């Protein structure tokens, strides 16, 4: 009976989850971790990945 | 555990200003007014 | 692996082959010392809003 | 060896010191992909070929 209210709650949760899952994408870079990029590349060519 | 995982990424939740007891108090006041006064308390004195 | 945080003794049951752990967000959560083979949990130190 | 019969050597379980390589004649080419050579012998690798 109380689906509508529950829907609201569920929606918000979903959004947050999606946002977290976007932190594992590299968007065409060499890695998803900033520390690896900075510790493996010299700054003149490390700017494009960042 | 999901709340802590979200918190360690900078995402947090703020509490409402009115608590549940306060909202229940509003509802009880409205119910008492309509039971004892009809519709007179919505237009002036009860 | 370069990071910042607090290192504590964890109760994770790494099986002998597993070296480091990950969380839901797919980031390093626990590590293993390559001098004592001890499992250490990593937690960012305290922060908040003002 | 010849280029059609190039030799492959496996390097593992050691301390990789890349500092001491500028000891031959000045080499024309020293080019790295995915990593920089500017004193970046502070990384740890699984195996070397
Ligand atoms: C080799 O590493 C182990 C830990 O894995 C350490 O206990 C030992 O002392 C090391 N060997 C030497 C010769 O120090």
């Amino acid at each position: 009976a109380l689906g509508k209210l529950q829907d609201v709650v569920n929606h918000n949760a979903q959004a947050l989850n999606t946002l977290v899952k976007q932190l594992s994408s590299k968007f065409g870079a060499i890695s998803s971790v900033l520390n690896d990029i900075f510790s493996r590349l010299d700054p003149p060519e490390a700017e494009v990945q960042i | 555990d999901l709340i802590c995982a979200q918190k360690f990424k900078g995402l947090t939740v703020l509490p409402p200003l009115l608590t549940d007891e306060m909202i229940a108090q509003y509802t009880s006041a409205l119910l008492a007014g309509t039971i004892t006064s009809g519709w007179t308390f919505g237009a002036g004195p009860a | 692996l370069k990071g910042t945080g607090v290192l504590t003794e964890s109760n994770k049951k790494f099986l002998p082959f597993q070296q480091f752990g990950r969380d839901i967000a797919d980031t390093t959560d626990a590590v293993r010392d390559p001098q004592t083979l001890e499992i250490l949990d990593i937690t960012p130190c305290s922060f908040g809003g003002v | 060896a010849s280029v059609y019969a190039w030799n492959r050597k496996r390097i593992s379980n050691c301390v990789a010191d890349y500092s001491v390589l500028y000891n031959l004649a000045p080499f024309f080419t020293f080019k790295c992909y995915g990593v920089s050579p500017t004193k970046l012998n502070d990384l740890c690798f699984t195996n070397v070929y």
